[PDB]
DNA sequence: GTTTTTTTCTGTCTCGTGCCTGGTGTCTTGG
DNA sequence: CCAAGACACCAGGCACGAGACAGAAAAAAAC
DNA sequence: ATCAGAATCCCGGTGCCGAGGCCGCTCAATTGGTCGTAGACAGCTCTAGCACCGCTTAAACGCACGTACGCGCTGTCCCCCGCGTTTTAACCGCCAAGG
């Protein structure tokens, strides 16, 4: 519960600065939280489905790798 | 004369089931054939990845189920899984 | 004292965070949010840490790209202040509805 | 035919053949093509059902592809599925930004 | 007499959202495609159905890219398009570096 | 050459897009982006036909090249 | 479960022979290599099934490398591949 | 030369790749020249990108390649960047994109 | 603020071996 | 007309350690 | 508002043409029968995922406060809409020669 509100405004600030964003409006943060949430919804749904067919109650890094390759947002680094 | 393929008569019958009083154009029938092609191809590719991320080479219906609910969005997918599962029961219950 | 009417703070920290390498969101609250989303489709699931680190990596990259195109939308808006419908236009063009 | 023995409409053995010649695995099970065929069957049923409603809208009897593109672009999950999909003689949503409507 | 501007354009928007027939007619489009095709290997014959495929895909492609560009300009507190708008939309999609 | 693209053609492209008011440099910019688009498409299409060892590009190869750019188009047997 | 580590070491000593590497750099490299191998191989399988050819020779691999990589990389890769074909075919 | 790698004068195992093709469900049969050809392409790609890796790591007086080096070397390339457009590196970040509207003038 | 220039203590990496498993030589036959 | 296999022969391939060795920072310390 | 009048919609009409019925084939689905190992399953073992807490500390939160880009407004000036005036793209049968 409420770890969606565990997203801090200075973290959003830091992401804007590495993102290169200079000026920050105030109506941004919860919109950011909602987009991040829907993203992670689709991600973990697919990863857990890959683990559903895996017949193992633990999800691996490889699972999340394969699932994000399925979305085409494909990330290297951890093998897969 | 080389014999070419179509799926026109099958989905044609299905259309006649769901709408008896309805015509169709030929190009759209080809479009639906391409539609079946595309969906089948994405499913089969997910099946091959199911194989290689499971290190197995047998294909059962369980892999098809998990492939469909990997590809298709939720509510539509669960209805389709229901249709397929009831068909599995009706076929394999008999011969 | 040396209060400094602004400009060096933001851009200097941009220079620092682009000299940087590692993450920005710290670990535990992100992990707990992940498990709360995870507690919704199949209960009681266990995880290795590298999966979570990949999730954090791709999450921050996703948001970085959102911020970049949002920044260019703002620059085309002849403003430096961001807006929410900037992000909505960016995700409209990205086809991720 | 196994399709009739499954009480369905798509030919099983053609699909069983195409699974073999697709290099899709090494071996092919018994009823996996039945499940896949039923999936196809419900998909095309839903799609062309909305297409039939689209023809009901325009009061047309023969399906034009414009009906197909419209029925794709109306429903949510279907349009998120076929996002990277376009169709010849497709067209788009009849859509007007009302901020560009005059006053 | 004279009509007041903007009206006829939107009326033909309502007209041109109806027929999905091809906008660019055939012969000049065919010549352009043939001329670009000339410089890979000399004088390749063509299927006319393939030419129609190229025509369809090109026109739908450009229409959708116009839609995103138009929404960019609507966000830009303006009504008229600019080439910089096309640059912004392409920069979001990622054709050019 | 590239100037076979008429002004009212790109205007009609705005109309089916639904775009109201048009600037100047739009036209040449449009022709350029269309050119690069067709360049990549027909390049890999002729690559397909090069492997085909045949002197006519198939509509099939056009379709598969569109798939290769993730631009899947139905309708013409694909 | 083999990675490609000493292969990378030998390529590296053939190019910048005074250069170290981290572990995770090697991991990203092998991720890269596997991605490229899978993309080319699947595209070659598409060549087979789109062309009804029951096997795959080197010509399919050449045209697939054309289909994936753009111009300069493609031409230099075709050159290197044909040179390897030449030297392996000679002996 | 007993080994085909020595018969090719290269650095990758070819019969590895041939077994990968066989244990791939890729084709039914696999010829003799295709695995050699593909492995040579792979070896060229490795050497080519590791060139930009070597220069990008040498930019900072560090003997070891870091992931930030790899992302920099990719984004400073044109063909590799359009290659890796949908691609993200772990521990990557992005380029210095300081807009001209931002510097104190 | 930036950045440079000393130790230091220090994490990884390359050398170093043994075990082993896939890699290799070649005919038949067939597609 | 040479791969598939099928069998017969095999030195490499990698896991584990060691000691060293490139390296991040502590902290003066200029611009 | 409010009328005149362009612009569009919408209703028989007919025509023509391809969708759909239809019908006689033949080749893959079937049917049945025969090896075989892949995997469903039982079970062993040790790792690692989890939970918990104590200590450290740097990181967030609230507020004080100026302040300065965002914005509503303004004037302005200009340059696309559009309607008018040709105009060349492109698909086509005489009429000269002319031999």
């Amino acid at each position: 519960r409420d770890n969606i509100q565990g997203i801090t405004k200075p973290a959003i600030r830091r992401l804007a600065r590495r993102g290169g964003v200079k000026r920050i409006s105030g109506l941004i943060y919860e919109e950011t939280r909602g987009v991040l949430k829907v993203f992670l919804e689709n991600v973990i749904r697919d990863a857990v489905t890959y683990t559903e067919h895996a017949k193992r109650k633990t999800v691996t890094a490889m699972d999340v790798v394969y699932a994000l390759k399925r979305q085409g947002r494909t990330l290297y680094g951890f093998g897969g | 004369r080389s014999r070419k393929e179509s799926y026109s008569i099958y989905v044609y019958k299905v259309l006649k089931q769901v709408h008896p009083d309805t015509g169709i154009s030929s190009k759209a029938m080809g479009i639906m054939n391409s539609f079946v092609n595309d969906i089948f191809e994405r499913i089969a590719g997910e099946a091959s990845r199911l194989a290689h991320y499971n290190k197995r080479s047998t294909i059962t219906s369980r892999e098809i189920q998990t492939a469909v609910r990997l590809l298709l969005p939720g509510e539509l997918a669960k209805h389709a899984v229901s249709e397929g599962t009831k068909a599995v029961t009706k076929y394999t219950s008999a011969k | 004292p040396h209060r400094y009417r602004p400009g060096t703070v933001a851009l200097r920290e941009i220079r620092r965070y682009q000299k940087s390498t590692e993450l920005l969101i710290r670990k535990l609250p992100f992990q707990r949010l992940v498990r709360e989303i995870a507690q919704d489709f199949k209960t009681d699931l266990r995880f290795q840490s590298a999966a979570i680190g990949a999730l954090q990596e791709a999450s921050e990259a996703y948001l970085v790209g959102l911020f970049e195109d949002t920044n260019l939308c703002a620059i085309h808006a002849k403003r430096v202040t961001i807006m929410p419908k900037d992000i909505q236009l960016a995700r409209r063009i990205r086809g991720e509805r | 035919t196994r399709s009739s023995r499954a009480g369905l409409q798509f030919p099983v053995g053609r699909v069983h053949r195409l699974l073999r010649k697709g290099n899709y695995s090494e071996r092919v099970g018994a009823g996996a093509p039945v499940y896949l065929a039923a999936v196809l069957e419900y998909l095309t049923a839903e799609i062309l059902e909305l297409a039939g409603n689209a023809a009901r809208d325009n009061k047309k009897t023969r399906i034009i592809p414009r009906h197909l593109q419209l029925a794709i672009r109306n429903d949510e999950e279907l349009n998120k599925l076929l996002g990277r999909v376009t169709i010849a003689q497709g067209g788009v949503l009849p859509n007007i930004q009302a901020v560009l409507l005059p006053k």
